[PDB]
């Protein structure tokens, strides 16, 4: 199947920003705030005493090189006698999964909305809609707050819902497995609110998600940081507004990246990657499903016309060119331009 | 020689014609009788270079973008508007390529006219009076980077435009905001060589015009839409201001509200909207650019993010809560708009104005009138800007500079024109209904979201 | 093996600002304050009487040099009628070790990985492990205010622990070697955290820590105070309540626990962990690149340390002090990069 010269989709999944709040004892909320200060560090770069071939530079003699080397820096911490930190945000389930937001090739319309309706009946949006879920009731969202903490809880509030917020306690001691989400009392029905959310012509599904981290005493916190260009200050944070005070947030960009973190189908998968087209790794600067291995998201648009004979079959669709399904769906939710240029 | 090398270019004020002729040869070069030299190839690539010369640079924001603008805004808007027909129209640059950004600087630096415009003689004359081809517009709208932005035209009409950052407007507010470090906001652009001429002037940073001073609050059939709280919208409203996001956002956003509700209710159809401002928070937050097709990620830009919190009051023709909900449009300029479920109990409808105003929470705020005083300059708006210095400028419409016609690929099957974004000033009201309900008129020569009573 | 053009660590030790606070008999405990105050000292600079050569400047007179030069700092000490002074922060010890945090080579991703644990298996946690706690376990920490003391008094609350306090009484008396902490009822069971901590994949390991100082009458406080680029000493802060109050900083507290490196090839007193490892005091590098055992010059050895530690022979000292190095700048964590 070509592709178009305009092919583009809206995301399904729509976060916001993460607010930080400050619990005291006696139960009063402040929002967590933050300062620039200057340390002195040592002088140490492999830069500073080494040239790009790899001698000794001979202006960095010993007595030069020990000398102090001033830095600016954000630092955010937790306040000496409080109690935990609030971590609130808030996700929707849109839908826009199931047209197009700009296509110009009558044929390839067509191809999408059976390939939607397809992956609906006969596999099902219950794998998407668990591995989305299980990054949201975890501390997935929390980047590195979750690591060197107590304890953390994360208390859901849907909207097409009767009562009872829905909890999840301890999590690093309960909440380790597939199988531990799946033993709370109303999991299967926040479940089928992603599947009745994308199954449907409009559907909402609106959910409030708030944590709760018992840090250590006087303990770091972690929020997003800026991205500028280069004409002093060498760690800025991104910022709100809270009441009259600034805020460290952690983005809500950075915040769907999180959410989105569910490819473990690349073809020597042990990590799962965050869902995007020839999916990358930013830890080890790399691509996996680079378009050499065929498995980028452009030569699975090419093989879509492909997975309709399968799906309208009866026999098992084996399992390996079905993680290619999983991997189709998953950037439609995500979205974006689908052009050559 | 970099005093006189700053003088030729774009964003400096204008400027013995045997001394400037040499010095234009020159720097073509990356003396005399370098310029008594003249190679027949030189010429053909500087001819090059004055037809590829552009009033209005698509490939400002994205340098990937393919195109030749060169035309004056189309009719003149009234006094209370500002766009690039009331500036005179001289300082114009040159784009297209990286190569030959030095070659251009023979036929194209327009000491106020421009040069472009023995056998040797004779012929580059015939070149460039054949190919001078004065006010052309060369953009596909199929494979390459443009925006795309549809506004209901007349009536069950729409027209599809795509605005171009106008070049005369950049050196106007960049040269004029030298003095004042208060009202200017730098936003850096990377690979220079590939934007343009006038960005290797000021070499990427391009001084936008920020909106005074912080945000504050004093405290002060109907459908009334309360917080709604967008987390990262563009500050860019337009190549110029960086602050509250432009009001041709905040009418698609009214306006995909009317039209989610038609799906259902088919006759409900907005007339008018009013908006009320809590909390600005401009920061220059930025924006990683995912990996494009030999992997990497494109060029880099300086991205101003806001956080608006705001309260929607719209006049309606003549519905449930889950209609009402569920009928939300879910971004507001790039920017995640959500209200909370506890402020769903505030969502009703009401008859008369008083009570819609007593209806809704977070009580300090601003009504956003619009500012209707002889803005015909920076000078003029920045007069206004120091008096009171929550003023808050903006884009309020679009000015085309075309009329619209059919194009092979436009957005949405509809008739496209190349527009430009309209710079107005933006009061607040304590709270008289005509100043507040904003509406989107339509002219033939421009689009601009009014205030009703205006 | 070559450096390449990524390549940066996590820290694996997470201190925290140290607070002071005033405990007052009745055992009721307010934050310490500090105030400005101007005073009056000198004209001592030695540029004031002397010009750059050395010969005496003319322009001060005897009586123009005896005129006063004042000056104002920052002024904290011990309110009168207090009993002691409490100081609590806490650590963590979270394994960032084991891989490299980004590292866009997979050769050298795998060899550094291999370093880790063979030198586990080999050596040991048991010695870097020993000499971080033991820096917590006195006030190595509480810098100068140990100094002019009459006693100061450790307290540790590890977390994934049962019960019963870890307590240090009066050191400079009861602790001062290495086998008065090994005397410990409990200190078997707080090395084989930190040993837990680097060992796994998840390892945690949390302490809270809180010391105890008496110190003498009305006496001083020696808090860590800012780098500035008037007040001559400005001291760094943090708001309990609402007053502001003295801190001694995360960066300076974990430049205490990592005064481990005794290795540099002439070895007397302990150095803070780092690249070309520095003495401050003596304001030169030990560990230069000419002497061939800074960092970047043992990382380059590294594939040469994994047939040393896969060998059955007992590894030389000379040639496991630089693998003591080795993992002490891993834990310290930084970019690693070149060119």
């Amino acid at each position: 199947m070509k592709l178009p010269t305009n092919l583009a989709y809206e995301r399904s999944i729509d976060p916001s920003d993460v607010c930080f709040f400050v619990v005291w004892p006696d139960d009063r909320k402040t929002p967590l705030t933050y300062n620039s200060r200057t340390l002195l560090g040592q002088m140490e770069a492999a830069s500073l005493a080494y040239d790009v071939s790899g001698q000794p530079i001979k202006s960095a003699t010993a007595e030069a090189l020990a000398q102090g080397n001033p830095h600016q820096v954000d630092f955010c911490h937790v306040p000496y006698g409080a109690s935990h930190i609030e971590c609130s945000f808030s996700v929707s389930f849109s839908s826009e999964l199931r047209q197009p937001y700009k296509c110009n090739s009558s044929k390839v319309k067509q191809t999408l909305v059976q390939l939607v309706e397809l992956y609906e009946t006969k596999i099902g949006w219950t794998e998407l809609a668990t591995r989305y879920l299980m990054n949201i009731c975890n501390g997935k969202w929390l980047w590195k707050n979750t690591r060197k903490a107590y304890c953390w809880n994360i208390v859901l509030t849907p909207w097409p819902w009767n009562g009872e917020k829905v909890g999840f306690e301890d999590i690093r001691t309960n909440y380790t497995s597939r199988q531990d989400f799946k033993n709370n009392k109303n999991w299967s029905a926040i479940v089928e609110m992603i599947k009745t959310a994308f199954s449907s012509t409009d559907g909402l599904a609106i959910f409030e998600v708030r944590a709760t981290l018992h840090l250590p005493t006087n303990a770091m916190v972690r929020p997003s940081q800026v991205f500028t260009e280069k004409e002093q200050n060498s760690r800025v944070f991104q910022s709100t507004t809270i009441d009259g005070e600034r805020s460290p947030i952690l983005g809500a960009f950075k915040t769907g990246a999180a959410i989105a973190t569910i490819d473990d189908w690349y073809p020597e998968a042990t990590e799962p990657l965050r869902v995007g087209r020839f999916g990358v790794h930013r830890e080890d600067v790399t691509c996996y499903r680079h378009p050499s291995t065929g498995k980028d998201f452009f030569s699975i648009l090419q093989q879509a016309e492909h997975y309709i004979e399968v799906l309208s079959a009866n026999k098992t669709p084996a399992q390996e060119t079905i993680n290619d399904m999983h991997f189709l769906m998953a950037n439609l939710i995500k979205g974006g331009m689908f052009q050559h240029k | 020689t970099t005093e006189l090398k700053r003088a030729f270019r774009p964003l400096t004020p204008h400027i013995n014609e045997l001394d400037a002729l040499t010095i234009l040869v020159n720097l073509t070069d990356k003396a005399k009788c370098k310029q008594k030299l003249r190679d027949e190839k030189w010429w053909a690539s500087c001819i090059n270079c004055v037809n590829y010369r552009q009033s209005h640079n698509p490939k400002f924001p994205d340098i990937r973008s393919e195109g030749v603008i060169r035309t004056q805004a189309l009719g003149e808007l009234p006094s209370f508007l500002l766009s690039s027909s009331k500036i005179p129209p001289y300082h114009w640059s040159y784009s297209h390529d990286s190569k030959y950004v030095n070659k251009s600087a023979f036929l194209t630096n327009e000491f106020i006219s421009c040069l472009g415009e023995s056998q040797k003689t004779c012929k580059a004359m015939a070149k460039q009076l054949a190919d001078i081809t004065l006010t052309t517009i060369n953009v596909t709208l199929a494979p390459n980077y443009l925006t795309q932005i549809s506004l209901p035209d007349s009536d069950t009409s729409y027209i599809s435009l795509s605005p171009v950052a106008s070049l005369s407007m950049q050196s106007h507010f960049h040269q004029r905001l030298q003095d004042e470090n208060r009202h200017s906001a730098i936003t850096r652009f990377s690979r220079t060589t590939n934007m343009g001429v006038t960005a290797m002037t000021c070499g990427g940073a391009f001084r936008m015009l920020k909106s005074g001073a912080k945000f504050s609050s004093p405290p002060h059939s109907f459908l009334v839409l309360p917080n709604i709280r967008v987390c990262g919208a563009t500050a860019l409203s337009s190549p110029v201001t960086v602050g509250i996001p432009s009001l041709t956002a905040f009418f698609g956003f009214v306006h995909a509200f009317e039209r989610n509700i038609n799906r259902t209710t088919s006759s409900f159809r907005v007339e008018s909207f009013a908006i009320c401002v809590h909390q600005l928070h401009v920061e220059k937050r930025g924006l990683t650019a995912e990996f494009v097709e030999t992997i990497s990620a494109p060029a880099t830009r300086d991205d101003w993010q806001c956080d608006v919190v705001f309260s929607l009051i719209l006049n309606t023709n003549f519905i449930d809560q889950d209609t009402l909900v569920t009928s939300l449009p879910k971004r507001l300029a790039r920017g995640s708009a959500k209200i909370a479920i506890d402020d769903f109990k505030h969502i009703n409808s009401f008859s008369t104005l008083e009570t819609a105003i007593e209806s809704l929470p977070i009580e300090a705020g601003r009504w956003l009138s619009l500012y209707a005083q002889s803005n015909n300059n920076l000078s003029d708006l920045l007069a206004a800007m120091t008096e009171d210095h929550q003023l808050m400028a903006s884009c309020v419409g679009y000015h085309l500079l075309e009329e619209p016609k059919d194009k092979p690929n436009s957005l949405r099957g509809y008739k496209h024109a190349i527009a430009e974004c309209i710079i107005g000033l933006i009061n607040s009201i304590t709270f008289d209904p005509n100043t507040i309900f904003w509406s989107l008129k339509n002219y033939q020569n421009y689009l601009v979201v009014q205030p009703r009573s205006i």
